[PDB]
RNA sequence: CGGAAGAUCAAGGGUUCCAGUCCAACGUUAAUCGGGGCUGGGUGAGUCGACCCCUAAGGCGAGGCCGAAAGGCGUAGUCGAUGGGAAAUUGGUUAAUAUUCCAAUACUUGUUUAUAGUGCGAUGGAGGGACGGAGAAGGUUAUGUCAGCCUGGCGUUGGUUGUCCAGGUGAAAGGAUGUAGGCUUACAGUUUAGGCAAAUCCGGACUGUAGGCUGAGAUCUGAUAGCAAGGAAGUGGCAAAUACCAUGCUUCCAGGAAAAGCUUCUAAGGCUAUAAACGAAUCGUACCCUAAACCGACACAGGUGAUCAGGUAGAGAAUACCAAGGCGCUUGAGAGAACUCUGCUGAAGGAACUAGGCAAAAUGGUACCGUAACUUCGGGAGAAGGUACGCUGUUGAUGGUGAUAGGUCUCCUUGAGCUUUCGACAGUCGCAGAUACCAGGCUGCUGCAACUGUUUAUUAAAAACACAGCACUCUGCAAACACGAAAGUGGACGUAUAGGGUGUGAUGCCUGCCCGGUGCUGGAAGGUUAAUU
């Protein structure tokens, strides 16, 4: 539907790996849902961001880290990105 | 025939192989073939149920037509081959339809000659007869028990028997082992003597020989300790006590039969 | 030299997992066991 | 160090990976450093792996069988990889990912639409997939080495513009082609005791007619890529794998997974070509992995499967020195006693030591000569014991590859260049030429066990166990025997030339007497004898 699109995308991703890679070629990195596939992905950015076209989406999910705070042993959230390219 | 090996070691010094230049050098046909793994001696709760069981070479399950009910179709012997399964060679036969089917092959059998099952067929090694169809005194084998199940005896490398006559429904023959037996004269047997006359003949020569065929080490009882068996126990050399297997039970002369319903199916055996 | 443990996951698991000890009457009883015992790991 | 102490993984671990920052604790010392603390970052796939389809051992197992209960077993099935099943390589790029990103060039498999032609369809049938050990002869390549070429250099000390020195320099998958090899008569027709029914498909029986499949590598294309000093080269010889041809070939017995994918046939009742567009989900991907990150309580001298495999010598993956790459093993500084450990050398003697030549010393290579008792004729045997070995020059013989010519991935003769293996003669230096590392000590008598093997993980490796062979005995198949409470199993989809138990233990010569005891086998005249009545 169109309703489960809206929560696809959770975030932009800002480190020198994303801003690199928009200088250079364009592909916006995204932090997204935790089950959200491919095809979700490029129907949430197309929707989401009128005027344009995605070539590719490359995910992955990546572990959150065991962060100690006082006594105790925490753990991060995992969490997936995505890599999207759009037409140039 | 028997081929000694030459002592060039001294694990091929006492090698007294069994070889036979007629058999089939290919492979089985397939169709008449089936997976079959080891066992290693264990049963269905994984104990070892028969010792001295476990290793050797994978060999493939040739199914042998025991039973011959082809009858009245003559068949052409296609070539004898070698069978891990038994001692005894197989004939593949090749019947006037096509059909193909191991059987077991008789001593005095060919590749190309025609073999005959049922009850009009010639008195020829390799037909399947009816025990009352088979004139007394000729040397048969893959005897039947009961009607229809399939050849149970005289089915190792050289078995024979001697139908000895006949007293009615029943039909005397004197087994291998010395016993006179009567058995239903409605039940098959084959002509002629099983291949492979020369294979108790034969010596393995070295330790490894028994282990290529599946064939574990085995232990003296008298090498063990008591609580592992009876003739465990003593210092030095020592039996001690009346020979006897693991399991307590005599092993020097101690008849073990239990059937009383076969009882009557057994003229007498032979003393020597 | 070589130790007693040599660790592997697919046996860990086959051998004292969850679905290892609900398949059996006496796996079930060591499951309440640790939830009696308000054990927080139940099952390797 | 460099058959790793370098690289790629699997397992296992789980952020240890990269950067910034800090030095309390941790690091066997200090620490500004760290696999430590803190804060951020980092793992990108239709093609790699998993998932997925398929099955092995082995599980679970509608109904079923068995069992006080719990439960045990088991059919159809359903799971279960350590195995089978689709497909990409080169190069660049980050501090950290790369067959994933980017560039170039490919490949595999689907969906939808359209154009035609048109009998399609299985959990079933038949093919196929599909497989053992050893060995041998080749043909190759990866790779190496020299040469060519390009760019630099003219050397702190005699010489060095040359036949000099250094560095660099060789593009893959794929597509054409079809070679060295390997296999191999083809088609048509008739018909049918078979493949559980059906079948045009297999199998079987008849009648006429007379190169193909596979396949390394080379070649062409891919191919005006990329790559250094700021805009260069980029092609010839030789050598050569354990990798490929090759799941081949030849042999032997110990006789060599299964199932599916795939090709065909039909049973009940859409398919094949042509393209065009669109797609190929999800999970893993960091990092260690002969280890400081795994298993050992430790940053522990242990253990840990697979893969890659440079040079000079060398048979070699031994050994020595090096390459790429990576390290100096997280206390140092002194001194240079006894004593301890680990080594080196040792006058004269040479086992006098000692329980005992324990330890040490010694031998050690290749070729040739020569070699005893005894023997099961194989052996013993490398018995024993000898001689030669470096370098330089000349010279004889020889295998391989083959440019140039003469008579189309071709054939024949000649043979340049390179290379192989053997000799002879002459000279020459040293104490010493298998110069280092590396690398048998050997004999005589005698007990034991035939031998290869196995064993007391962690004080016993042996004469002990096993062993081929021998004997006795049991067992006629629902076999004896064994597990089990039984069902169900093994024995065995075996059948007395088989299977079990027991003893002995190759082989040669052999294996005497005793049946009183205790077993075992057979017999029943008599005596005694349970429940029961």
């Amino acid at each position: 539907n169109n309703a489960r699109l809206y929560q696809v995308l959770r975030g932009p991703v800002f480190s020198e790996k994303s801003q690199m890679l928009g200088d250079s070629l364009g592909v916006q990195v995204f932090k997204i849902d935790s089950k959200a596939t491919k095809l979700e992905v490029k129907k949430a950015v197309e929707l989401m961001f009128e005027g344009v076209e995605v070539l590719k989406v490359n995910t992955l999910n990546v572990k959150g880290k065991t962060k100690r705070f006082g006594k105790n042993i925490g753990r991060r959230n995992d969490y997936k990105k995505a890599y999207v390219t759009l037409k140039a | 025939p028997i081929v000694k090996a030459k002592p060039t070691s001294p694990g091929r010094r006492f090698v007294e192989k069994v070889v036979h230049p007629h058999l089939y050098k290919g492979r089985p046909f397939a169709a008449l073939l089936e997976s079959k793994s080891k066992t290693g001696g264990r049963n269905n709760n994984g104990r070892i149920t028969t010792r001295h069981i476990g290793g050797g070479h994978k060999q493939h399950y040739r199914i042998i037509d025991f039973k011959r009910t082809k009858d009245n179709i003559p068949a052409t012997v296609e070539r004898i081959e070698y069978d891990p399964n038994r001692t005894a060679h197989i004939a593949l036969l090749k019947y006037a339809d096509g059909e193909r089917r191991y059987i077991i092959a008789a001593k005095k059998q060919a590749v190309g000659d025609t073999v005959m099952s049922g009850e009009a067929s010639p008195i020829r090694p390799g037909n399947c007869l009816p025990l009352k169809n088979i004139p007394l005194g000729t040397v048969i084998h893959n005897i039947e028990l009961k009607i229809g199940k399939g050849a149970q005896m005289a089915r190792a490398a050289g078995a024979s028997v001697q139908l000895l006559g006949r007293d009615g429904i029943y039909a005397i023959l004197r087994l291998r082992s010395g016993e006179t037996r009567r058995v239903h004269v409605n039940c098959r047997a084959v002509i002629g003597e099983v291949s492979n006359t020369e294979n108790n003949l034969k010596s393995l020569g070295k330790a490894g020989a028994s282990r290529w065929r599946g064939i574990r080490p085995s232990v003296r009882g008298v090498a063990m300790n008591p609580v592992d068996h009876p003739h465990g126990g003593g210092e030095g050399r020592n039996k001690g006590r009346h020979p006897t297997s693991p399991w307590g039970q005599k092993s020097k002369g101690l008849k073990t039969r239990h059937n009383k319903r076969t009882d009557s199916m057994i003229i007498r055996r032979a003393k020597k | 030299m070589k130790r007693t443990f040599q660790p592997s996951v697919i046996k860990r698991k086959r051998t004292h997992g969850f679905r290892a000890r609900m398949a059996t009457k006496k796996g079930r009883q060591v499951l309440a066991r640790r939830r009696a015992k308000g054990r927080h790991r139940l099952t390797v």
